[PDB]
DNA sequence: TCGAGAATCCCGGTGCCGAGGCCGCTCAATTGGTCGTAGACAGCTCTAGCACCGCTTAAACGCACGTACGCGCTGTCCCCCGCGTTTTAACCGCCAAGGGGATTACTCCCTAGTCTCCAGGCACGTGTCAGATATATACATCCGA
DNA sequence: TCGGATGTATATATCTGACACGTGCCTGGAGACTAGGGAGTAATCCCCTTGGCGGTTAAAACGCGGGGGACAGCGCGTACGTGCGTTTAAGCGGTGCTAGAGCTGTCTACGACCAATTGAGCGGCCTCGGCACCGGGATTCTCGA
């Protein structure tokens, strides 16, 4: 499952326009990739980990806003 | 008896004095709460959701909508140096970003 | 056969996105990373909708926050490219890969 | 089917006060409720940490203040102390 | 050529014309006298008309010490070496201090009661014989002063007349700024204006421009939707005192008789503390007895404040409602739905359309009265914006602000950071019994009274020098 | 101005180092928008009869406050939440900042 | 005798990473630490270990914002650092 | 009462030299001092804060400790 | 009765179990505290304590040293990647800082 | 003067367990007890949460493998987990 | 500074689904009284933070010089950008299933609370042995000859 | 690339002050119950998560021409490090003082807890209009000379 290309060029492209990014290399895409597959492993660990304390089988929003508050990344909006 | 007067009237607020108090009890906080701490934390609650609620509002105005979206939030919040400052750690959900583009980047 | 320069169209996406609230990455190959990615701490989970969009919106606030810290560093030695070594002192100090 | 209370008539309520014609959505409505769960949670674990720090057993209003003090910025917190003050004033007036 | 006495619209007369069937007066000939106000620099056809502030704009107590050498020389006392204010030498409220009396060739004070002959008080602004209640805080703020200054002396023996006067004036400035702007504006602009408008300080920038606007003079009269209609006096037991316990507002106007034979100023502040101000509602503008019964007895007709506001608007050449909203990031309407969603009735905005035409036309006193008041002030959001602008630039500009470095020690402005209204009541009144804080918002007996022995009084002990 | 002051002077005089006159009493106002007035320098919107403002007649100040301000005495509401402390201070601070002369 | 420019400086490095002890005068730091202090409190009075423990951390963040400028001057090819990479290095951080 | 400058410039290039930095310019220093005084003004401000809750004259270090704990700086070794 | 056993010596370990209980029944953290919760916290206390103890004591070992001074705890921690991950923001009081060197700034 | 506790007297046992023959100053001494301190409020805290956010009112011993699980990072974790089920298995052995 | 082509702004109908108003009702907030333990107040004790005083003296300060580095300019080319065509799958709209989230009833076992007591741990007092402090040595290491 | 030339780790004494230890006692943890309510365990309902089909077409990808900017020379000015001699408070060690932190005793008053009552708010159900939607007309930001 190398689901991580699916992250295409374009759409790496897309984030950095609305970073202010106005010229990209060649070589940004992988390491874009790379820091987004380490940021999601963090967050989703952390995530599941919530979910297992519960006794769950199902990631809720609530265990991903949890994981991001550990984190100092609270996020608004979904609970 | 009397009849009933909720304590958020007697304050003169509209957050729920009875129900911040209730939440400060069973919140793990100290052993007692006192008859004013209540009231102290709604006021502060309310004073706050009054600030961004105004600030929302004006940016939905100057938007020509009449309705309130996150990214009205997110323009309310990041374009106050306090609050931002409060909520620096805090990402608004369908919020977007502040419009900047770097000086040198431009033509 | 008319032609911009070169550095036109990419301030007008910068313009365009920057304006939107949108999510910029495509929605099912986002949620395939994620399952992919959650595949290494527990099998078969189930996922909510809601979940998986406010992964989405954390990742790409993230990769943003990165990207304009990256422009700032890839700015300091007077570039206007995007380098990865403007990524890694970004993070570097930020404290993530410190 | 539960009862989920939430700030939502509360946060209606002051908008209502402030901006009678606009409305609000579902989504500005949750982070509305997700802002002040998140503030009324700091000001109360600030002043939980100032009242165990004296050796008190109780949280009263000196502990409320000074968390505010600590926590908001700038004239953000002096403005706050303000609005509790007030509010306890006249709690006790009647 | 006199406004009192003449119709004529003839410089540097303009007056307000009456409408066909008017509630008051029948005739069309009779108008509303007015006055234009003085332009800057008369004579000249080509630079644009601007009127002149005639006392600093900084808040430095100038109604109490005023602005003018030769005032500040005639209030001072100079029979002696303690650095006091003049005082009355006539009469006293219980053995305390009154205000010198002034010589005025058209003395008004002496219209309201022709038997007790009393002329106006006489003090730092020309206006302090407004209203009784006017002259209680005057009298108020000057024995702050005497006593400030003879505690002062009585610390610090070596000290002569002239630093004891300088210090004292120094910290009643100082007072009137914390008292200011730590009890008034936030009660007016409310949290979100006042927090917006008037940030934490940092320090005297000296390029900040600490000028008065022009729409400040006619945006600060928001206050005159606060009148009530009745004058108010309590007795010891803040009860309706005998006789008249309540006045029509338009016998007590430029009434200084009532302050001097009538127990002094005790029963005044009592009723000042004692009785609420009138709500600003979209229906109710403003009373009949300063819309229609203002100023009888010093001069031919009662007034119309309103009217007065919005034709000043117009004589001091403001712009409309729509670029004041324009300068505050606020829409400006054009059409009648713009206008009712706007001032949120859409009752008034027909009438105002109807009247004016334009929201571009309406005046911005009215406008300013009309949209509905901001959560916890009392203004609207432009009214708001402009006071708190004006006081933004007021402080952050003075370099002599109480709280700026060089002008009061660090241990004197811990000092200072005590006070309160109420402190200043009791210290320089009979009165015992005084409002809690925010003595602004406290209005019902004994609901919110206190006996003021509680309250700490100024310790001057940091201002002693060795 | 002095090079060193201890205490403010009573014209407000030389709090301003750099710029001396600015500050003080007697001073002209502050204009944060060009004046409009009927000709647009010397005659105030509604000076000479029939000259519309903007392309529309100039309403009578009378009449607006007539047909607007006017209300029943009997129906007037207090304020709950302040005194005539609020309008006493307010008073006396425009008495403090601003008073503009008028010709006696 | 001369040393050559970079000499005694890397003499320094090496000798100053590895002693612990403070590297500010403490008395003109207690000075410091009274004289902000003052603008909240009057009369105010100072442990020992309260200005000893302002002293470490005031000592610790510095020496920590200097390895991040150290950082951000040889991002831009160079060898002397500049204000710019400190304040490079807190909007980065995050302080700024 | 400019006691900021008695952080002297040979203290501060040492703390560069501890901090790894072979050379420095000399707007440096200013820099540095600037940097300083905010640092402390914070920590300061929430430490007398701490006190004054206490009802105490005295600034004691544990409050030091509860204001770089409330900046995120814990610090090791004074107080507990 | 019986000779009163402390429940840190029936855990085998050398942190009080007894006294992290009373912390955590005080500390105003819920409504009621386990009876494993003592224990399992003065487990990974000690754990942690002897871990950064025997980088120290190695450290002061490679310095020559018989007794442990901050200087050999901080050289502990940022030797070690957990321990410098999970003291990312805390200060040592006198315990320096590592000494590294840019290859840059080496001569050449 | 009242009696004040610290962690001294159990830092020191360890020590001697690890390294008989190296002793420790006193600075070190109240590093290693702000160490034991820090790392107890955040191990509480965060079983305080876990068990707010399940409607519960107890802090067990899962609450406190999950507390470490998120708080010590990696190998550290593992281990730690280790040390600390031990302890509770020992616990329920005698 | 002006045509061509393209991107965006901004009007006008459309209907649609989401926000707002209304209706029951129930569980939580209010009203009325007691208990007693926590906190406010007053008083006494004795650390320890505070303010000179005198002597070294380590270090801060300021200067002369030159070498290494920051700054800027020049040239290459190749790597990035923008457009045209084609393909690939994201997306929207049912269709169906079913596994797990959420709710409800019983109980029983684990935790709070109370009483006694005794031993771990804190504060005290001490001496002796690692450690900072001199001194000369043999290296450790840098700069033109 | 050696002679000395500066710096320093090292082997050998030398006080010294602080840490490891012995001791008294005291107060908090341990043992032993009891009471009650929180959650452990089933059990049911539905909802919302997953898999699938199919048509649209929006976007991703491949290719290609060209231009601009990233990077490697190259030189010049300057400022920062290095060494030296003068000055200045840092540090140290004693000295005395009293402000306030800390402990103790009284007392009262305020919050926890309980029982009765009712209404505020929350969920479910219409309903209409704010707005995202589709043409279509201006408006212009730009590029190539
Ligand atoms: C309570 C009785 C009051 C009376 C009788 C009164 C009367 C007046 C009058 C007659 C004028 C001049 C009208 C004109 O322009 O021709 C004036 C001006 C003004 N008023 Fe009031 N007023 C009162 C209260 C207040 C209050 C409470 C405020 C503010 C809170 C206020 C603010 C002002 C200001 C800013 C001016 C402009 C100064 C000037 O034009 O000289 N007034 N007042
Ligand atoms: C005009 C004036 O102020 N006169 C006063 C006088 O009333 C007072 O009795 C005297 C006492 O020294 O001081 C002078
Ligand atoms: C109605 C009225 O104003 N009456 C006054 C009276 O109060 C006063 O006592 C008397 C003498 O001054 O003059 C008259």
């Amino acid at each position: 499952r190398d689901n991580i290309q699916g992250i295409t060029k374009p759409a790496i492209r897309r984030l950095a326009r609305r970073g202010g990014v106005k010229r990209i290399s060649g070589l940004i895409y992988e390491e874009t990739r790379g820091v987004l597959k380490v940021f999601l492993e963090n967050v989703i660990r952390d995530a599941v980990t919530y979910t297992e304390h519960a006794k769950r089988k199902t990631v809720t929003a609530m265990d991903v806003v949890y994981a991001l508050k550990r984190q100092g990344r609270t996020l608004y909006g979904f609970g | 008896r009397a009849k009933a007067k909720t304590r958020s009237s007697r304050a003169g607020l509209q957050f729920p004095v009875g129900r911040v108090h209730r939440l400060l009890r069973k919140g793990n906080y100290a052993e007692r709460v006192g008859a004013g701490a209540p009231v102290y934390l709604a006021a502060v609650l309310e004073y706050l959701t009054a600030e961004i609620l105004e600030l929302a509002g004006n940016a939905a105005r100057d938007n020509k909508k009449t309705r309130i979206i996150p990214r009205h939030l997110q323009l309310a919040v990041r374009n106050d140096e306090e609050l931002n400052k409060l909520l620096g750690r805090v990402t608004i959900a369908q919020g977007g970003v502040l419009p900047n583009i770097q000086s040198v980047l431009l033509p | 056969p008319h032609r911009y320069r070169p550095g036109t169209v990419a301030l007008r996406e910068i313009r365009r996105y920057q304006k939107s609230t949108e999510l910029l990455i495509r929605k099912l190959p986002f949620q395939r990373l994620v399952r992919e990615i959650a595949q290494d701490f527990k099998t078969d989970l189930r996922f909510q909708s809601s979940a998986v969009m406010a992964l989405q919106e954390a990742s790409e606030a993230y990769l943003v926050a990165l990207f304009e810290d990256t422009n700032l560093c890839a700015i300091h030695a007077k570039r206007v490219t995007i380098m990865p070594k403007d990524i890694q002192l970004a993070r570097r100090i930020r404290g993530e890969r410190a | 089917k539960t009862r989920k209370e939430s700030y939502a008539i509360y946060v209606y309520k002051v908008l209502k006060q402030v901006h009678p014609d606009t409305g609000i959505s579902s989504k500005a409505m949750s982070i509305m409720n997700s802002f002040v769960n998140d503030v009324f949670e700091r000001i109360a674990g600030e002043a939980s940490r100032l009242a165990h720090y004296n050796k008190r057993s109780t949280i009263t209003s000196r502990e409320i203040q000074t968390a505010v003090r600590l926590l908001l910025p700038g004239e953000l917190a002096k403005h706050a102390v303000s609005e509790g003050t007030k509010a306890v004033t006249k709690y006790t007036s009647a | 050529v006199n406004c009192e006495t003449s119709c004529v619209q003839q410089p540097p007369c303009f007056p307000l014309k009456i409408p066909p069937n008017d509630p008051r007066i029948k005739n069309q000939a009779d108008c509303i006298p007015f006055f234009r106000s003085c332009p800057a620099c008369p004579g000249s056809n080509i630079t644009i008309r601007n009127q002149i502030n005639a006392l600093t704009s900084f808040v430095d107590a100038s109604m109490v010490y005023g602005s003018e050498e030769p005032l500040a020389r005639n209030l001072r006392n100079m029979s002696n070496q303690l650095g006091l204010l003049a005082v009355n030498q006539r009469f006293q409220d219980n053995g305390r201090a009154l205000l010198p009396f002034d010589n005025l060739h058209d003395d008004p004070c002496l219209l309201t009661n022709r038997s007790a002959r009393i002329p106006c008080f006489l003090a730092g602004d020309t206006r302090s014989s407004e209203m009784p209640e006017l002259t209680s805080m005057h009298t108020l703020l000057l024995r702050e002063h005497n006593r400030l200054a003879t505690e002062l002396k009585s610390l610090n023996p070596r000290w002569d007349g002239e630093r004891l006067y300088q210090e004292a004036r120094k910290i009643v400035g100082a007072m009137v700024q914390i008292i200011t702007y730590r009890d008034y504006l936030p009660l007016v602009l409310g949290p979100t204006a006042m927090r917006k408008y008037l940030p934490t300080y940092r320090s005297y920038n000296d390029s900040v421009d600490p000028r008065i606007a022009n729409v400040f003079t006619n945006a600060f009269r928001y206050g005159h939707t606060l009148i009530q209609p009745f004058m108010f006096r309590l007795d010891n037991r803040y009860q309706p005192m005998e006789p008249n316990p309540r006045v029509p507002l338009s016998r007590v106007f430029f009434a200084s008789w009532r302050v001097v034979l009538e127990g002094g100023i005790d029963p005044i502040l009592r009723g000042l503390m004692a009785t609420p101000a009138k709500l600003n509602r979209q229906n109710q503008i403003a009373v009949d007895e300063i819309r229609e019964r203002l100023f009888e007895q010093v001069m031919r007709i009662g007034l119309d404040l309103p009217a007065l506001n919005m034709q000043r608007s117009r004589d001091h050449g403001l712009p409309g409602y729509n670029a004041w909203r324009r300068f505050c990031g606020l829409p400006q309407p054009e059409t009648v739905g713009q206008l009712g969603t706007v001032l949120r009735n859409l009752k008034l905005a027909r009438k105002l359309m109807e009247q004016y035409g334009t929201p571009n036309n309406i005046d911005i006193w009215m406008g300013g009265v009309s949209e509905p008041l901001k959560r916890k002030g009392r203004v609207g959001p432009l009214l708001a914006c402009i006071i708190g602008t004006q006081f933004r630039k007021l402080r952050d500009g003075d370099r002599f602000w109480w709280e700026n470095e060089g002008v009061f020690s660090m241990q004197q402005r811990q000092a200072l950071a005590q006070i309160s209204l109420p402190r200043i009541i009791c210290d320089n009144t009979g009165i015992t019994t005084v409002s809690k804080n925010n003595i602004f918002m406290s209005n019902s007996y004994p609901r919110d009274f206190v006996n003021c022995s509680t309250l700490p009084a100024l310790n001057l002990a940091s201002w002693r020098e060795a | 101005c002095p090079e060193q002051d201890k205490y403010r002077t009573i014209t407000g005089m030389c709090n301003n180092r750099r710029s001396p006159t600015l500050g003080a009493s007697n001073r002209a106002f502050v204009r944060w928008l060009p004046a409009e007035y009927e000709d647009g320098f010397s005659l105030p919107y509604g000076w000479t009869p029939g000259v519309k403002r903007n392309g529309f007649p100039v309403a009578l100040a009378r009449a607006v406050s007539n047909e607007i301000v006017r209300f029943p005495t009997d129906q007037l509401t207090p304020d709950q939440e302040r005194s005539l402390m609020f309008m006493q201070w307010g008073q006396l601070l425009d008495h403090d900042l601003d008073f503009t002369p008028e010709p006696a």
